[PDB]
Formats: C-alpha cells, structure tokens, sequence
DNA sequence: GCCTATCGATGTATATATCTGACACGTGCCTGGAGACTAGGGAGTAATCCCCTTGGCGGTTAAAACGCGGGGGACAGCGCGTACGTGCGTTTAAGCGGTGCTAGAGCTGTCTACGACCAATTGAGCGGCCTCGGCACCGGGATTCTGAT
DNA sequence: ATCAGAATCCCGGTGCCGAGGCCGCTCAATTGGTCGTAGACAGCTCTAGCACCGCTTAAACGCACGTACGCGCTGTCCCCCGCGTTTTAACCGCCAAGGGGATTACTCCCTAGTCTCCAGGCACGTGTCAGATATATACATCGATAGGC
C-alpha cells in the first residue's frame, strides 16, 4: 500500500483513481498523487490541530461545527484560502465596534 | 425596571454572536422557497436537506450583508443602518450595478 | 444497496495523532468529508491548466507544487513544500 | 372573527423581529424602521438566483426533486461555496 | 509560426451583420480573446455537468444546460433558439 | 458541401470546435451534436456585440471598430453587463458619469 | 487677472478623462516599479514589452474601479473630499484585505 | 548642483498629478491631500500579488521571461480577466 | 438685495486640407478537416424495488403582534478656518531614437524511460450492528453588571 | 461611589442517543508484465531584450491666495427602543399514502479508432484610404461687475 511506503495516512491509490477518472490529464504521472495526498494530509492536520484547541477553550472533547468556525476565522493564513466558503452552523466572530459600546 | 435604550440590544449581540442555530422561522422560509419555484418550473419536490441547506445559504448572506452594512452605517456618522446604506454597500460588492 | 465514498477514517486517523483525547460530531465530519474534496478539486483544477498551457499532457508532482505555491497563501504554502518533498523522497527511496 | 382569512404574501413570513435577530448577529445596535419593507426585497431577488441554478441542475438530470448537491452545486457556481451539507 | 485564431471568422460575421465595417486589429484580438473566454466558461460548465451526472460524455443537451446557466434571461433565451435551429438543420443534413 | 459550417448553417468552425474539445480534456466521449451547438451559441453572441459595436461606432462616424467602441456598447447593455461582469478591456476607458451632486446649480 | 471659481476645472477635466482611453500613467515610472518587486521573488528576470503593458491595463482598471467605488462612500458622508478612510472602507465591503 | 542625485524610492513615480488624472477618470471631484500617501500603498498591495503569480507560471516553465500571457493566466487565477493581449 | 446682463476670455466644436499608417486583398501552400470504414460499450429502456416526501390534524407553547411612552438620535442650520484648488514660472525626467551585444526563446531531432494497459489476487474499507458516555440539561445558589441615589 | 435588581454563571445531578468499536464482506487496490508514446535532452538560429547616451518638450514641481468646503456646534423633532399583554402560527407528533429515486439487466447505436486525402486557412506581400493631426473658424459657455429692480 502507497499510503504506508511515503509515511502518510490519506490514501494515495484512491486519490491517484480520482486524477485519471476525474479528466484532469490524459496521463497523470506516479509522482503527483503521493505529493498531493501529503498536501491534503498537512492541511487536514492544520485545521484540526486550531480547531481541537477552541474544544479545550470550551472545556469539551468533541468538535462540533462551532470549533471549525473558530479556526478558520481566527487564523489569518486559513482565512484567506476560504474567504468565500461559508460553514453551515457556524455562526459568525463575536465583535462589537467601538461605537456601539455604551459610553 | 426599565432598562435604558441601547443596553437590551447590546445583550442581544452578545448571545446570539454565541449561539449558533437558525433565526428565521423554517415554515415561513420553506413555504416561501417553494412559491419561487413555480416561475421557473411547476410541480417540483424538495428533500428536507435542500430547504435545510437553502436557509444556511440564505441567512449567511443577509448577516454578510448586515456586518457590511453597520460598517457604512458607521462611516457616515451615524449608530442607525438605512436602506440607503443597504443599496450602498450592494452596490461596491458588484451584486446590485 | 448503495456504497458511497468518503474522507471519513482518514481524518479520524489524523486526528487521533495531533490530540488523542479528541473526539468528533458527524456533522464537523461532514464539513472535513466537504473540506478535503473541496480543496482537492480546487488543486487538481488547476494542475489541469498548468499542463495545458506549456502544451503538455501529464500532471507529474512538479505542476502540484507549483499548484500549491498558487493557491495557498504565503505562509501555509512554505509548509506544505516541505511537507510535499519530503513526502516523495521518502516514497523514491522506499519499495 | 372568522369569514375569510388574512392569507399574507409568504415574503412577511420572514417576520420583523426575524430580520431584527438577523441585525444583532450582524453586529448592529440601532435598526431603522423602513429596512424591513427593504429586506424583504433584497432576499426575494437573492433567492431568484440560486433557485434558477438549482432547477436548471435538476431539469438536466431529470428529476422532480431538487436534492442538496442541486444547491450546493449551484452556489458553486456564484462563488458562494457552502460545507457540510456533503459532498 | 502557425497560430490557430478566429480573426477570419469575426470577419464574416461582421460582414454577414455589419456589410460596411472595417476593424481594427486591437478590436479583432479582443473577440478573438473573447471568443476563446465563453469556450471554457462554456465547456468548462459542461464538463462539471457530465462528471456530476455520472455520465461520461457531452452531447448536444449539456451544452443547452450549460448556456441557461451562464448567460442571463435575454440573452440565453434566444442562444438556445438559435442553437437548435442548427442542430435541426444539421440532422436534417 | 464538405464542411459541416455550411450543412449546419453557420459561419464559425464545427471541425476546428470538435478538436478543441477534445484535446481539452474535458469528457471522454464528445458528442458529435455538441459543436454544432456549441459553434451556434458562440456566433450569437459575436452577433450581439459586433451589432452593438458599430451602432456606437457610427454615433462617432468612423468606419472601423476600436476598443472604444467595444467598450461603450458592452457596458451600455445590461444583458452584456452582467455576463462581463469582471472583464477588463485594454484600450476602454469609462462610461461618462458624473453624479448629480457634484455638479453645480 | 483670469482665474474660475474652484470646482470648475475639475469638471472640465473629469468631461476630457472620460472622453480619452490612453494611459494616465507614464509608461516608464511604471516599467521601474514592476521590476523592483519581482526582485524580491526572483532574481535575473526579463520582461516582455507587452507584459509591462498588459500589466499597466489591470493595474490602472482596477484604480478606476476603486476611485469609482470611493467616490460614491464620500457622498455618503454627505461629502465631496475622498479622504483616506473612504478606501479603507471600500475595500472591506469589496472583501480585499 | 550635483553631488549625489535624490534617487527617489520607484513607488514615487506613479506621481502626484498621474493619480490624480486617475481619480479624474473615476468621476471623482475633489480628492484629499492625504490620499497619495494611500494609493501608493494601494498599487504596491496589488502588484505584488499579481507578479507572485507571474513569477510561478514562468518558474514552472524553465524560463527567465514573463511574457504577456503569465500575466493574463496569473489575472484570471484572481479572477479579473484581460482580454486584448492575444489568447 | 436680486435677477439679469453682457462682456471677452478661455474653451471646445466644426471646418477642410494633407498625409501616414494598418487595413484588407491576393497568393502559394501545407496542415488538418472530411469521407470512409469497422468494433465496442455507454447510454437508453424496461422493470422492480422500497424509501421518503407531501398531505393534513391535533395540541402546545413560545414567539409574533399590537400599543405606548419616552428619550436618544437624525436631522438641519450656523460659524469657524484650514486645506484644499488655481495659476504661474521653473525645473525635470518621460519620450523618442539610437547606438551596443547576446541571452534566451523557439526550433528540430533524437531516444529512452514512464505510465497506460491488462490480468491475477486479497484485504483495506465499506454497511450494518451494537453499546456506552459526552453533552444537553435544569435548578439552585452565586455572581456581575445595571440603573438610581 | 454608593444602593438594590434583574440577568448571566456556574455546579451538579441526570440520561439520553450519537459516536465508537466490531464484525463480515467485496469491490478495488496492488503486484506484474508488456509497450509505445511523451518528454527530456542536446544542438541550433536569431529575434527581441537590455544597457547606456543624445535631445526635445512636455508634464511635474513648487509657491501663494483664498475660498468652499470640512467641521463641530446647538437645538429641535420624532422615530425609534422597551415593556406589557393578548394572539397565532410554528414545532412537534402522527397518520397514509404513492410518486419517484435508484436499483437491475439488456440491447444497440453511436462514438472512437485508424486510414487516405485534399482544400480551407494560414503567412506574407501589397497597394491605399481612413483616421491622425491641424489650423482655422465660429460658437459657445463663464465669471463679473454692471445695471436697475
């Protein structure tokens, strides 16, 4: 298994079926899917890694869409790569401007 | 007692920014999602997810507008938002010309 | 019946290893299942226009890292780089 | 009271104090009076053109129920990309 | 080289539509840029469309899903009349 | 006839369309329908502008067609304003527009 | 001596920019600037004479159309003067951080 | 006169009357004093994410020269396409 | 104290006159579209399957609706005063052309290693089943603000 | 800064049902051999890029005057917010289908495939008029102090 012999745990023959039965190339060359499911894997493990930490800032153990929310909006890096997607049950970032507090 | 005016919302902001769920009531919304459909094609049916995921799409707009809009509504001196700053910030985002 | 694909014990899997005691909804593993496909498509979307445009006709790991350093910001695409090389050398050397 | 009853446009039912919680999320103090005759218009013409996506999707696949992924892949397409509703 | 254009092609519409007008070339390499932009506005929607449906071909009715799609109200309404009135005319042929 | 622009009636290519749809890599199977509709919708469309073009054209009297002019004719139209939406033109300008409040009275 | 009232020239001037489609902006400041920023990515880069003139284009349309979307902010402050908080505002409504 | 000549910092040189011909194009009036300290700010944000897109076409290409279409296929990444400039 | 006035003052519009540049137009020619054919599998069609959507009713219960009173804000008008525009003379570098080389694009021509292709084999990964504990949950006591003095 | 008051905040007890394993099981990933094309590499013209100067001519630069904005002020009106209380429709729960989604298996036409071919469509030259540019020429508008209401 290919998702063992590069060290990752995406898998790398199911994303490799997904680039020549998606129409992505004529041929796709055995080099991109071991690279791209690493992509995928550091991504996956960067979302997790702020979204688990909003589950200890909130004192529970399973991540709801809340925590997801959390993340992304809070990170300035992540924000920008989904500036456009909005996350159903989410709500928005507690701001208040300085307006509109009371004097 | 009589709270003063301005404190009740400012308690408002703050617990429905915590929360999470729907605000708009979901029989007005899917009674008012169906009666669209009819001017484009008759006799249509709708999972219980698609009038679901229509209001997740429908009420992150309007609070994308609204936080756009108390930025105008700010900027030209002002605590209250009207539907000229509404019309306003329409116009910037290239949605309404 | 129906068998339908997902994303759904590989993320479960990477989870456990950055926070053990961590739990997960099935509606957040909705999200990650819609996240991962999401960028996937977004990715591989444009390894499709970079072999076309220089005339050529195969996605090799050289048009994703040059996917990767395009669509992700600045700092996230340092990362995965280096995430990305390290991953085929590894893989080169083994059998 | 009853001879007929009132029957209201189905565009009220999105009620004023609706659109109001809608306005505290969005970070806003004072709300006017005359927004909610406005807002009304701003969701009918918003709604209009995602539904137009989401039966040209079904109308093509022909089918007589507009599923989730008829308007997931069809707030794909004004940019507007929604998660966790699958795929 | 050889480069593949339209510039003979928006010629003969131009005469077809407009008999006594020239063109410049900064215009007719902007059609020719444009042209070239509905084509993968237009089969790029058709190609999601195939993969979506499970299919695994474009025939002459994705494209008609994939015009609606794009242009809006008056212009589509016309494209799809005027595109099956050659279709018709080449299946009769 | 030979070529398929004429048995279909139009002007723009079908054969040159049914090649740079396959070798674009979009589907597998190209239906052989598909360019004769696809090469009809793009001629529709050149129909609409190079029509609209020399109507402006003409209200500066030139005889050719400048970037101008294809810049004054697509953003006068709305049904061409909302499908170029965020195309920029080299060679454009503006529309004229001056708001009603910074004129004087 | 001759002098119109302030507010005239600007008038004349905005009736004269609306008319022409040339470049504001020289063409060789802005071939020196292109050149300092790359050099910050990579070293040893040419360029082609289009490729400073087809990045002038999308640069000066997309300040037309941010002049064009912070003009309509200062007369929503009941203003004339586009002072500096007006783009700072109209790129937020536009989403460009 | 000459000594050591000023050498001025290349963002300068989209010059004061230059943006002030722009906001003339734009239909603007009367422009601040403050504002091209701004702008500057403006094109310098903008060009650098547009030739960070440039650069990556031509990096992947092997070659040294970017031409005109690693800047029409870096703009349509951001989705402010240009037309006239050939493909 | 106001509308008109009537000036020359700068500013565009309009006039023909002359001319340079790209615009079409002709040519030869070659790559690529068309004619032709045959094999295969995707798509059409029928048929059967069982979810699941639409229907309305009952009941309930909290949100929605209606009204009032007041106060905070939108609103306009006023007076300030500076930071603008305007214009002039002065200085400067963009424009242009013109030298100078040569990197570097673009080109052909080889040639071999890579990935498609196919068949064989088995286990990772699916659905379904199943169980247990994380979080909803409230009630009380504990707190933190709020408005009023 | 104090006072009393509503409204969160927490602590804890409860419990429910969604997540967490478990197992079986099959489509699909892997291993393997075959294979021919794409692509890497090398060698080759040569067009376009870069660097400086030389030079004319325009825009940019700067400075002062002042004036119309921006700006903050007061006062005033009212249109909002906030609470209190009827009122109604939403949420939930259910009955009751049955259309249609989505399953199967089959048939066949249509597409891809290679083959042969042959002009449509290219590059390139080549006249030539269509706009570029202008100066004149008239006609506008623009303040400005003038006049009379």
């Amino acid at each position: 298994t290919r998702s063992s012999r590069a060290g990752l745990q995406f898998p790398v023959g199911r994303v490799h079926r997904l680039l020549r039965k998606g129409n992505y190339a004529e041929r796709v060359g055995a080099g991109a899917p071991v690279y791209l499911a690493a992509v995928l894997e550091y991504l996956t493990a960067e979302i997790l890694e702020l979204a688990g930490n909003a589950a200890r800032d909130n004192k529970k153990t399973r991540i709801i869409p809340r925590h997801l929310q959390l993340a992304v909006r809070n990170d300035e890096e992540l924000n920008k790569l989904l500036g456009r997607v909005t996350i159903a049950q989410g709500g928005v970032l507690p701001n208040i401007q300085s307006v509109l507090l009371p004097k | 007692h009589r709270y003063r005016p301005g404190t009740v919302a400012l308690r408002e902001i703050r617990r429905y920014q915590k929360s999470t769920e729907l605000l708009i009531r979901k029989l007005p919304f899917q009674r008012l999602v169906r009666e669209i459909a009819q001017d484009f094609k008759t006799d249509l049916r709708f999972q219980s997810s698609a009038v679901m995921a229509l209001q997740e799409a429908s009420e992150a707009y309007l609070v994308a507008l609204f936080e756009d809009t108390n930025l105008c509504a700010i900027h030209a001196k002002r605590v209250t938002i009207m539907p000229k700053d509404i019309q306003l910030a329409r116009r910037i985002r290239g949605e309404r010309a | 019946k129906t068998r339908k694909e997902s994303y759904a014990i590989y993320v479960y899997k990477v989870l456990k290893q950055v926070h053990p005691d961590t739990g997960i909804s099935s509606k957040a593993m909705s999200i990650m299942n819609s996240f991962v496909n999401d960028v996937f498509e977004r990715i591989a979307g444009e390894a499709s226009r970079l072999a076309h445009y220089n005339k050529r006709s195969t996605i090799t790991s050289r048009e994703i890292q040059t996917a990767v350093r395009l669509l992700l910001p600045g700092e996230l695409a340092k990362h995965a780089v280096s995430e990305g090389t390290k991953a085929v050398t590894k893989y080169t050397s083994a059998k | 009271k009853r001879h007929r009853k009132v029957l209201r446009d189905n565009i009220q039912g999105i009620t004023k104090p609706a659109i109001r919680r809608l306005a505290r999320r969005g970070g806003v103090k004072r709300i006017s009076g005359l927004i909610y005759e406005e807002t009304r218009g701003v969701l009918k013409v918003f709604l209009e053109n995602v539904i137009r996506d989401a039966v040209t999707y079904t109308e093509h696949a022909k089918r007589k129920t507009v599923t989730a992924m008829d308007v997931v892949y069809a707030l794909k397409r004004q940019g507007r990309t929604l998660y966790g509703f699958g795929g």
